[PDB]
């Protein structure tokens, strides 16, 4: 019991990554989804009194790279509780019959918490339909998950299991029948796509405007959100690729802030950028050129096929979540 | 000897009871 | 061998959730045999006696969410006995031999506490049809449950083993030959369903009617009772969504009752909700509306693939759960 | 030690030779094997030696630990009913010193007989099991079982299969007597249900009995003695249906009639004291009904594998 | 604790193997990316501070014999950090949930050392796109590869997940999310082929000169990097085969520098290299005939098909290396 | 672990014998050659039709060399257990960069792996990769260790796998030469009567065989003597001391009799001829197919 809870309590984030609830663009119904089950049983307790009870779970499912891992950072940055970020690696153990323990000493600790929010990331590698996998430690997992869910002599009030996985449809029937809300994260529209951009480029020293953002936003069609990531990377790391090709330099107005410009021109100091020392250096400012050559050099990451089967799967048996 | 604990390995299960 | 018996005094369960027999809409005839198997024996003693036995193990199996635990609480609030509540975390040690003896010294204290009913949640993760899994676990497992289900030198009389899982034809041929009464639990039928929606309800001031329930149990085809459970829920969650998204509240007939409308109104004050202390709140009550909203926004889980097997699973070993 | 007080029973569970529904080879080789070397000890001796090694299989739930109940009740004899729990400990040696203390004292408390149920929880084929508590359990019990010449009179060792294509060809090979338990006749079906009502009263015939087992095609024991049950519960059943109870003749022995009759007193059920209540006789309906309601709880595919071993190892 | 990381000390490489960046002939994107990447946190930290953050992960694909790990091992060579040379026989164990431990402690060993290095070779033995391939492995690995990547409670910065495959196509798509840069690595051009040759002709006496080179180059087009170096070593040998294949030898000229000659020469003594003793032998000088001899002798080992597959694979989700 | 064959025990094979003596023998031996630029071959592929004499000339190999050999074998580097294939490789070049220069035999390289297409894809990725970062890798400097790999069906292997293995050499079909040299060396030092133009005829009949089924034959061949002496009836004493001889039943003295009442060291054993090699060719017929050598034809010819 000791053993077993010295061994999870390497679980409990104390971290809290500064996420808050702007910096997520779009999915505006998985938002408020999370913003209800979330915030409104530890602010307002007086309201779920009765017949109204809170979400006990909520999935969360798509392509993947689109933000429920982001949404997840979310809730932990503003949940206000002691968040269980487990996985895999943490429920299985090497003994017989000590990886069921675990989840059950897990859940225990959660009510002992309460309230507490579970985070399970990638729950398609526990829970695999039990039709054919490995039997003992497989279907024994599986049906502990089951159990100390709902079960019977457990009664789960106020924890909330959040799932986030890329392929959904491997999921098992009763444990999907567990994840009372099934919320699909699709890939991001164009005003998703600019407050992205907004919120990626930010304070940086730059001359894009509000039609420049409109322009790039239209630009990145079928894109997503690590692939927004990755070309605002890309722009912010050519301004140094132009500062190590910068011959003929050009001192430009206070205390000796060096600026490239084309070979040959007013106070022209050929030279490199090796000798010249720091707490000096002014970078050039980000055009839309550097953006387009980065749409233009990083390619989008998920095909046409696998958002035909997330599509197929929110038809059967989910919801749409914006 | 001491105590026998059973253990479980992988196939492609079993039980190598390693004891102490 | 009294920390065995302390490991196992955790199974016992004391909280008795209350759920009555008019809480289960429908399932009369799994409600029937469930009664004649507790609730006879121990209010008319006088009618087991000579060649009449009580039943020794009822097996109940389904869908996913139909209601076999909320059977076995049922039982477990009208038994008037003692109720244990195991699963594979209980039973499964990591030493050699204590597998078994805590099995016979769960069978042992449920014979010295008789009348007493063993209730094992999926049966299916202890019972695995012994021919490919894993040796010591499942071979010893199982014959010590068949051992102390019936035996020889044990007379297990008076103690009742329910069971409650989703994969019945993935049962060992022993297991299913012990379990004497295979109850079938279906998906809810339409007076189920308005019997459902009425117990679900509950005391909420709602302007809803007989025949406002009725096509509502007409419009769910084919819902599970835990689908009933979250689209009663998100139409009970749906005033707190009218009271958030709304401005231009308006005080209705009684210190200050104001009710979100339209806006623009007999005194239509634009003013926020949160600003609004409590206990001057007049929430809008239900309609058909939010009970249609909630029907479209929330998906069954069930498929039709599974019904078949079940369907052949009752066709083939199985009774009718009505 | 004397952790093995728990392995014999004082009970001695009263199933008599005539309980036992068929089954006349098992029940005379089993009669024989138990009865014979005690009955006339001169018999046995030398080239005519007694069985050893007895072995029962066939599909789940059709008489083996019944049988053995039967010569645990009619052996006159210390039964020895021990199985995988109570010879496997969490230490090593000890795994092996249990099974060697069980024989000592089987062979201490002659005449003995040891009933193994179950006896596949022993024999896991040694494929990749668990060594010390597997195969130096198996090669123990192996040792202990080359009784031909040391244990001559005394113990006898038992067995109970469902699955016997999943044992150790070493103690299939040891058990030398080797009985198919099949599913019961017609005969057998008739005097199951005649034994399972037993002093209960009846309007049922022979000829009733002789439709009912023709009814029951493929059934087993445990689904009659089911099916007896739920004939027993009908009546119950017939009594909570509480509709116009009637008076039969002493001190008010009341009855449920049809709905109209003469003295039809419309009341309820519970309202009644104990020991006056003439609950409905067993007709034939209500075992109709108990055959449509219970299922055979045996497959096609276990019946072909049975006649596979019984054709391989007959 | 202890064993994990007694098991993963050796995966560490302490010996530094001195492969600059200009033993490695092309590749100019490749080796700018790369060169950034490791190079510029690690000498200017000042350069990324908020907004702007280093690759976290670059993918190095294309045909086998390309010179990856060659580019691998030069970043180990300038890279001034810890660098983790991982495979498929350190991370994967035989016991249950021992290889998830095994990579979490692999990834928390490179995070106590930052910066580092993690050169997981072969990433398509370990990445199975998680369609029918083995269930503990397949989704276990794969799955805490995925959350010790990014995650949410990790924050994996300073880190660097070196990637090298031959069959990128078959990766899953969360793995190609996670491999920020694609970078193809294709088949050397002209250049690249004669700067291999004078790179790979050291410091031996020969008679080749540029334009020699550039006519080598020429004919050993379709060619690849390890094809170039079997042909150099080919050739290097071949005077050490006119050694040993001669009777008639010949001193010429200080203090006996003895070399072979044809049968009939100025003092065509006949003996044997096993007479010969050290300090004495003279091979005779490198030409063209003894490289064009290699190169119509070793045959090329790609294909023209999986260039093709390359291609597409390129144009779909891939970067230009040059 | 060190065998007894030397380098003139192998018939035939020229090319390969030279360039495993060179490959092995010039840095152990003239350690003041391979100096900068000039490294040792760190791979050769010793593939052909079976039986033709690869782990003969792999013992030979390791018996001229005077290093350490490793001859594991394909079955010994496969396992049931997930993960525990791969430890055992990591070990094996573990042991051999412990007591270097070391020689590396590994046989059955095909059947080693499944070449990732159909098989069991977990298994075989991670055996095959393992093998490869073994082989080359990055931090395992693989120098002095020879990997000497021999397959029977070079054409199922990996692009990577034979972009490792450096020195393809095929192994072909014996020669007249190598043919009457391999019944040289299998007659051993047996009381024969044949001779040279005996042995050129053998080996001008026997076109087309292998050097186990040689070896099987001259078996026979040796066998056959003693097998007729005791499978025949009525012996005949000629000339010293009771020297029986078999012959045919009714002859010049034909004493039926068994071979137990005969004494020992008197029974005359009969030399074996020309007629029972004859009897042992028209007996054994070939083992190998038509298409396989179509095989290593197109092997040699885009992989020379
Ligand atoms: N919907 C989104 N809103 C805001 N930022 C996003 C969104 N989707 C992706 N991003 C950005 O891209 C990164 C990738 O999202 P992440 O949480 O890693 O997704 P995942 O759940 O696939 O691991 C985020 O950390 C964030 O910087
Ligand atoms: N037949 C039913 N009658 C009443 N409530 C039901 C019924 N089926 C489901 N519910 C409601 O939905 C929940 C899900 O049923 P539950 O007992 O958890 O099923 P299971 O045995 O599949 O786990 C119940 O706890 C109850 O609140
Ligand atoms: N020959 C029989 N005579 C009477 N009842 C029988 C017979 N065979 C089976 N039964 C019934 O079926 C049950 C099966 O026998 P039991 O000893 O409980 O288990 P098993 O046959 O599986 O060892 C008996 O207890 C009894 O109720
Ligand atoms: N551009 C290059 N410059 C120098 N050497 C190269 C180059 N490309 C390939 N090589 C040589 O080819 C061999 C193959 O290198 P490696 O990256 O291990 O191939 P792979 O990883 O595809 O198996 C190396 O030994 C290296 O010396
Ligand atoms: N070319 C050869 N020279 C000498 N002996 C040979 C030759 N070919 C075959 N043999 C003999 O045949 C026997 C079987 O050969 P074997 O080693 O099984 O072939 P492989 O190495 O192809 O498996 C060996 O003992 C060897 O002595
Ligand atoms: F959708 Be992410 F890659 F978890
Ligand atoms: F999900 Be329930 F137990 F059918
Ligand atoms: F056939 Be029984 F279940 F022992
Ligand atoms: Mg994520
Ligand atoms: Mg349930
Ligand atoms: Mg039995
Ligand atoms: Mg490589």
């Amino acid at each position: 019991n000791k053993k077993l809870r010295g061994a999870l309590s390497s679980a409990i984030l104390s971290e809290k990554p500064n996420v808050k609830w702007e910096d997520v663009a779009g999915l505006e119904g998985a938002k408020e989804a999370l913003k209800e089950a979330v915030i409104l049983p530890v602010k307002f307790p007086h309201l779920f009194k009765g017949n109204r009870k809170p979400t006990s779970g909520i999935l969360l499912y798509g392509p993947p790279g689109t933000g429920k891992s982001y949404l997840a950072k979310a809730v932990a940055t503003e949940a206000n509780s002691t968040f269980f970020s487990v996985s895999s690696s943490d429920l299985v153990s090497k003994w017989m019959g000590e990886s069921e323990k675990l989840v059950k000493q897990l859940f225990a600790m959660a009510r002992e918490n309460k309230p507490s929010i579970i985070f399970i990331d990638e729950v398609d590698a526990l829970t695999g339909t039990r039709g054919e996998g490995e039997s003992e430690a497989s279907r024994r997992i599986k049906t502990e998950l089951l159990v100390q869910m709902n079960g019977v002599g457990n009664d789960s009030q106020g924890v909330l299991v959040l799932g986030a996985t890329n392929i959904p449809w491997q999921l098992d029937s009763a444990i999907r029948r567990r994840f009372e809300r099934r919320i699909y994260i699709p890939l991001p529209d164009l005003a998703a796509r600019t407050t992205m951009f907004e919120i990626n480029v930010g304070d940086t020293p730059c001359v894009l405007t509000k039609e420049d953002y409109r322009t790039l936003g239209a630009m990145t069609e079928g894109y997503s959100g690590s692939d927004i990531a990755v070309v605002v990377k890309d722009a912010l790391m050519q301004p140094i690729r132009k500062i190590q090709s910068a011959t003929h330099f050009k001192d430009v107005s206070e205390t000796r802030k060096l600026t490239p410009c084309s070979p040959g021109d007013d106070g022209a100091i050929e030279m490199s950028w090796t000798d010249i020392e720091a707490d000096e250096l002014k970078e050039p400012d980000l055009t839309i050129k550097d953006f387009l050559k980065a749409i233009k050099s990083t390619r989008p990451t998920v095909n046409e096929d696998d958002l035909l089967k997330q599509e197929q799967f929110t038809r059967d048996f989910g919801q749409e979540g914006n | 000897g001491g105590d026998e604990i059973v253990n479980k390995v992988l196939g492609g299960x079993x039980x190598x009871x390693x004891x102490x």
